[PDB]
């Protein structure tokens, strides 16, 4: 059980005891976003585009 | 109302446990997968520790500690008895034993230079014929067992033992020993050197029924024959074998101060020779009882392990 | 001296990062108009507390700290609260509409919309720092902008800052104060994307917070104030080594060396000790307290490291304490606890005293004590955190409920799947190494 | 932030009514509209349902919808009645006759672009919007018919806002017309596709409270809006005050909607009041658990519950909440699906509602809802079969299958629900 690497100074002192030895770039991020923003507006032009449908069902009441 | 579950079909032990915590109507038996349960009777395989002791505004207790297979294999337990301080390599109970790979054989070739040894893993006068068979362990096989009379056969003493929560320690009075019904014979049969209950099934259930000796029998016995009594000739080295075990591995299965709360049933079987020094063979982590002490046992387990815990509206001996 | 920055994010980051740098300011002697007298260099200077403040010619000391929330209402406390002064309002971002608790509305569809501008200032902070060493981004993983908007922020920060380390201070969820049912999808999502950003990473479960409160200061119901105070000190204790003179931990790139050998496996344990209440005491002694580090009831994430191995221990005391007490201390511990140790690695600990005690709050629930510890071990105990995590995601992703909600926000199904088989990866690396 | 309410038809005005005089009462509203509450808690969150007017005055930002004038009429000579602004009235003369096709197709059609306009300029005055709240009924025609066209059309013009709605369904305990049964049948496939949030209000329910547990001998209109006021001010309080849990509509629907069709929420409240005896928070949690308390007739023993919100109000230990919530789950954990982990969250609240020191507000997303819709779709095929009733709604241009459709979708909307229930 050895101390090591012991160091001294005003506001404390440290050392060690050893007891025993032994990425996407930015292109790629903006794509993801951007494709997820695509599949938010297709889903939303399908909304849009059923409701379009339900429109032209109240005319034809 | 408490709740429990049930995650180990197989246990003829807890199968009992369970149908008694149902009859005492104060007790709701759960599916396997919710995890609102005060008890889990767990599976004695990868049991989840992790996923314990962590839903709010109930205690949880299982019925396994972990950590405890040290005990409870074969190549585990000897080392543990041979390098913790506690039990150290000069153990007097337990037999000379190496644990060795298909590792420790240079030290087993030592010692073999009554030579019979055992290998075994979760018997031969030569070493070569034990290694050829071969993870294992080879102890040296006690060749002056205690032979019962009539019959000059073999035995091995078996104990339960329940620790609960607050690792209290508490032997089962009611010990059982599985006897041999062939004569033991000092010259590869092996019904007359193993008193394991299955092999002697398959002269069976002669001198005992089911060849099983309960200590009533037994001590009785000792008195006619030996002149002494099953209390100071085995019993005393029983208990004290058990406490060294148990009490040695302590600080590092205990759930004293842990999120969640643990318990066991163990397992402990003897041997016992002709001069009545009493031998640890194995620790079983997940036994069965007999068929006779069965409602005793199981109601202790309730009783000292799960009543204390969790309480309703003595069999055990405290080590 | 090099500077880092703090990135607080969502309400927990904010309100943590609130009494984070209250309590810099006590330990540092600050005021709450940012004017700290024992500061000679007036407008400047290279101290060790100027890597977490900068100096104006007026002599007033600003963090080097951004907050960020979709939300304002958090953020607003401390525009108007008793710091309002030391904070510049580009240091403040809010949004309009919040993430609700969605990581893919933080991620996708909130955070790419303000994503750039939270880069904006924080290159602001960059340019005044000579040499910055990284980041300390605070965050829930619970949250939908702590889990969503952190990921893409970490990405980023990677791709501005390649060469700067992050650490992170990350609350796990706990259903005692948890916002909401989906908190396992968005903590197994953030955690796949950020994975390969952060270099350090300190896991905090409010649950184990949430105890300590109620059986060691005696709350009968603590809150997200008495909660935050007791994480802002285990925060202090962990900083300390950056903002105050040392040689252990004295920059963002020594915690790698010291608390990580796998990059993977960047979570260490930290455990805190000791905890009295203000209300009640006999002062505990370095045994004792060095002693509680390997008590499972002082950890912040409940867990069993005697059924897991060490990869690293760091011991950093603050008050009263020589070494000398110290090796007595861990000596005595050795023989009366489980410490394995990986073979690979040495059985030993690093070691840091800050004279300084811990400074409390005024009026807080923390009682001065004369000395305090806190351990930070890479134990492979901690996995058992991602298994309960990974359990409760795949009870409900096998039935693909709240599902619609994120791929409603532009996500992909597979990334589910794909954040679960990293997760599946990680618990079997854990095991890999702990067995 | 800004939630925009909207009331429609007789039976959704009335409610919508007494919704603000309750909610204006909690935030010290007065009916001109000016502040007299002693606290900050009730300011804190006003925007939320009232806009600031010259003056300081407090308007609600509510619109009310009719096709006759009579019951807005007593609306604006009401209690409450001129804190609402004037412009926000949009009614017409011809009246809908119980009729969902005359509500949703003719004369409905109509008078919708007036409504949408005020709903226009309400939005427009929002700093963040965050979606629609909607009062009425499914038995009649212009809350039901005109109710979910409107509902379609405001999703056309704000397709990511959060819509809300407090429906009152048709009871032949509590009936009108016989075709109550249609004409509800018809708006749950619109509900179902259309809204993310729906407060199931059973009349039968409300009937059997005020007469079994409040022992009043014949109920009226009246004594079922009690019940129903106090539920609606009980479910928007975390709206409403400062809170950590379900604080706006679109973390509700996040925390209580696991699939998008299933969000028919069944509602409860305790104390049941038409006494001097407050309650205990064991006795608040039993009670708010309880089927009697059930705004929706259905057993939740007959289901399981996917989500449950439960709000707290009035001075009172949290830890004893906390401890009563977590016994009530441990006990009957077999109602609470074990695939959604910890699917019951608890909000409290300091404020409580007036005359009360303690309340509590269930909030259930149970299978056993299905028993509701089962109902109705039983009383729509005893008539169907032999298309009875139905000239009344050919006449307006409608077509046998549109009916076939409806009946449809409500019968897959109940199997969805028993998928979940043995899952
Ligand atoms: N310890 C602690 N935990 C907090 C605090 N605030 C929130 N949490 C936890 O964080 C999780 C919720 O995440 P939040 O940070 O509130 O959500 P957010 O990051 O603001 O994201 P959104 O609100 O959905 O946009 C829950 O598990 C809470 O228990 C806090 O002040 N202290
Ligand atoms: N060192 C030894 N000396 C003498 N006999 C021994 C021995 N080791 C084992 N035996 C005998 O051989 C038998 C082998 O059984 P063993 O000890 O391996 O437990 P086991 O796991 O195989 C059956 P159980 O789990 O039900 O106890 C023992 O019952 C014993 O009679
Ligand atoms: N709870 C309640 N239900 C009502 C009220 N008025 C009508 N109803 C119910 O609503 C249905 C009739 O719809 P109604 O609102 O009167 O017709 P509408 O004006 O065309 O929407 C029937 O099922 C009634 O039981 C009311 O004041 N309170
Ligand atoms: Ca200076
Ligand atoms: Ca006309
Ligand atoms: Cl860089
Ligand atoms: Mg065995
Ligand atoms: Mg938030
Ligand atoms: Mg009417």
């Amino acid at each position: 059980m050895e101390v090591i690497e012991l160091n001294k100074c005003t506001s404390g002192q440290s050392f060690e005891v050893i007891l025993k030895p032994p990425d996407p770039s930015l292109e790629e991020i903006q794509k993801k976003l951007e494709a997820a923003e695509e599949r938010r507006k297709y889903q939303e032009a399908e909304l849009l585009k059923h409701l379009a449908e339900k429109r032209e069902h109240e005319r034809e009441v | 109302m408490y709740t429990f579950v049930v995650r180990d079909e197989n246990s003829s032990v807890y199968a009992e446990v369970s149908r008694l915590l149902l009859a005492t109507g104060q007790w709701k038996r759960l599916r396997k997968d919710n995890p609102r349960f005060n008890l889990m009777l767990g599976e004695r395989n990868r049991l989840p520790f992790g996923r314990l002791g962590h839903e709010p505004g109930l205690v949880q207790l299982v019925n396994y500690y972990r950590g405890a297979d040290k005990l409870c294999r074969k190549a585990s337990l000897v080392k543990l008895i041979k390098t913790s301080p506690e039990l150290s390599e000069s153990c007097t109970w337990f037999p000379e034993s190496y644990v060795i790979y298909p590792d420790e054989r240079e030290v087993f070739l030592a010692a073999y230079n009554g030579n019979v040894w055992i290998a075994k893993s979760s018997i031969s006068s030569e070493a070569s014929e034990l290694l050829d068979f071969i993870v294992h362990v080879i102890q040296k096989y006690l060749e002056k067992p205690l032979l019962l009379e009539p019959g000059h056969r073999k035995f091995d003493i078996r104990s339960w033992v329940l620790v609960d929560h607050l690792y209290n320690i508490y032997l089962y009075r009611e010990g059982v020993l599985r006897t041999s019904s062939e004569p033991y014979n000092s010259a590869q049969d092996k019904t007359c050197h193993l008193t394991n209950h299955c092999i002697q099934k398959e002269n069976y259930g002669r001198y005992e029924e089911g060849n099983e000796m309960f200590f009533e029998e037994f001590n009785q016995y000792l008195m006619d024959a030996l002149n002494t009594t099953l209390e100071n000739s085995i019993l005393l080295q029983i208990k004290h074998i058990i406490r060294s075990c148990l009490m040695c591995i302590e600080p590092a299965i205990s759930t004293k101060h842990l999120h969640y709360q643990s318990f066991q049933l163990f397992g402990f079987d003897f041997m016992v020779d002709e001069e009545l020094k009493v031998w640890l063979i194995e620790v079983n982590g997940a036994p069965a009882c007999a068929q006779k002490l069965y409602a005793e046992l199981c109601q202790g387990i309730v009783d000292v392990a799960i009543s204390s815990v969790f309480p309703l509206a003595s069999i055990f001996i405290k080590l | 001296m090099r500077e880092c920055i703090s990135i607080h994010v969502g309400q927990a980051g904010v309100q943590i990062g609130n009494a984070c740098w209250e309590l810099y300011c006590l330990e540092h002697g600050i005021q709450p108009d940012g004017q700290m007298p024992s500061d000679k260099t007036i407008g400047g200077g290279d101290d060790s507390f100027n890597t977490f403040f900068s100096e104006t010619g007026a002599g007033k000391h600003v963090p080097r700290a951004v907050f960020v929330d979709l939300e304002p209402t958090v953020i607003d406390e401390v525009r108007t609260g008793t710091y309002r002064q030391l904070f510049h309002p580009e240091q403040l971002i809010t949004g309009k509409e919040d993430a609700a608790n969605n990581y893919a509305r933080g991620h996708y569809t909130i955070g790419k919309e303000i994503i750039d501008l939270v880069l904006d200032r924080i290159r602001k902070l960059a340019d005044q720092c000579t040499g910055l060493q990284g980041f300390l981004v605070f965050h829930s993983f619970g949250g939908g902008t702590g889990s969503g908007f952190t990921s893409l922020l970490m990405e980023r920060l990677s791709v501005d800052y390649g060469k700067k380390s992050k650490l992170e201070f990350s609350i796990y969820p706990a259903p005692q104060v948890s916002t909401a049912v989906v908190e396992p999808y968005n903590s197994i999502l953030t955690t796949h994307t950020t994975l390969e950003h952060s270099d350090c990473a300190f896991m905090v479960d409010n649950e184990a917070i949430y105890d300590i409160c109620r059986r060691n200061l005696d709350i009968e119901r603590p809150t997200y104030t008495n909660l935050n105070r007791l994480i802002s000190q285990i925060v202090s204790s962990i900083t300390a080594s950056l903002r105050f003179d040392g040689a252990l931990n004295v920059d963002l790139t020594e915690f790698q060396t010291n608390l990580v050998p796998y990059p993977r496996i960047h979570f260490p344990l930290a455990t805190y000790a000791p905890v009295i209440s203000a209300e009640k005491h006999e002062q505990l002694s370095v045994a004792e307290i060095t002693n509680a580090c390997f008590e499972p009831a002082n950890q912040m994430v409940k867990c069993d490291p005697r059924h897991g191995k060490y990869m690293a221990c760091c011991l950093l005391y603050r008050g009263d304490v020589v070494p000398k007490d110290v090796n007595a201390a861990i000596a005595t511990i050795k023989t009366k606890r489980s410490i394995q140790f990986v073979d690979w690695c040495p059985t030993g600990f690093k070691v840091g005293i800050n004279y300084q005690p811990p400074t409390v709050v005024p009026g807080g629930d923390l009682a001065k004590v004369q000395r305090a510890v806190c351990m930070l071990s890479n134990t492979t105990a901690i996995a058992e955190a991602w298994a309960r995590l990974d359990h409760k995601f795949d009870l409900m992703y096998a039935k693909r409920a709240f599902v619609h909600w994120y791929v409603g926000e532009g996500m992909e199904e597979g990334e589910f799947s794909e954040a679960r088989e990293d997760m599946a990866a990680l618990e079997k690396d854990y095991e890999e190494v702990g067995v | 932030r800004e939630i925009v309410h909207i009331q429609a038809g007789q039976c959704g005005n009335q409610i919508g009514a007494k919704f603000w005089e309750v909610i204006s009462d909690e935030h010290g509203i007065d009916p001109t509209g000016s502040y007299h509450g002693d606290s900050d808690l009730q300011l804190e969150r006003i925007n939320v349902y009232y806009n600031e007017a010259t003056g300081n005055k407090y308007v609600p930002r509510a619109i009310l919808v009719d096709l006759e004038p009579g019951t807005m009429d007593s609306v604006r000579s009401g209690p409450f009645g001129q804190i609402f602004r004037p412009d926000n009235f949009v009614f017409g003369q011809s009246g809908a006759g119980n009729n969902w096709a005359k509500g949703h197709y003719t004369e409905g059609a109509e008078l919708v672009d007036s409504v949408l306009d005020v709903v226009r300029k309400e939005s427009e005055s929002c700093d963040c919007l965050q979606g629609f709240q909607l009062t009425h009924s499914l038995g009649g025609g212009t809350g039901s018919g005109m109710g979910t066209l409107l509902i379609s059309k405001i999703r056309e013009e704000y397709p990511d806002r959060i819509m809300n709605t407090f429906s009152v369904m048709p009871s032949p305990k509590v009936s009108d017309t016989v075709v109550e049964p249609y004409n509800a049948t018809l708006s749950v496939h619109q509900l179902v596709e259309n809204t993310d949030e729906t407060y199931c209000i059973d009349n039968e329910a409300l009937y059997d409270i005020c007469f079994r547990t409040l022992k009043l001998t014949t109920p009226t209109y009246g004594d079922l809006n009690h019940l129903v006021s106090a539920t609606m001010s009980g479910v928007t309080t975390c709206l409403r005050f400062p809170g950590q849990l379900n604080a706006d509509l679109r973390k509700l629907a996040v925390n209580m909607v696991p699939f998008p069709r299933l969000h028919f929420f069944m509602p409860g409240f305790a104390p049941l009041t038409s006494q001097y005896r407050a309650l205990t928070v064991p006795e608040l949690t039993q009670q708010m658990f309880d089927s009697k308390n059930m705004m929706a007739a259905c057993d939740p023993r007959h289901g399981r519950y996917l989500t449950v919100a439960a709000i707290f109000r009035g001075r009172m230990s949290m830890k004893e909440v906390d401890e009563q919530m977590l016994n009530v789950q441990n006990k009957n954990s077999s109602y609470f699906v074990e695939w959604i982990p910890n699917n019951v969250k608890t909000a409290v609240c300091d404020i409580p509602p007036r005359g009360l020191k303690m309340s509590a507000t269930f909030i259930g997303n149970s299978t056993a809802i299905q028993e509701l819709f089962k109902r109705i779709s039983e009383q729509f095929t005893a008539m169907f079969r032999r298309k009875a009733f139905l000239h009344w709604y050919t006449g307006e241009g409608m077509d046998e299958m549109e009916f076939t459709e409806a009946e449809s979708n409500m019968n897959d909307l109940v199997s969805e629900y028993q998928q979940y229930q043995d899952a």
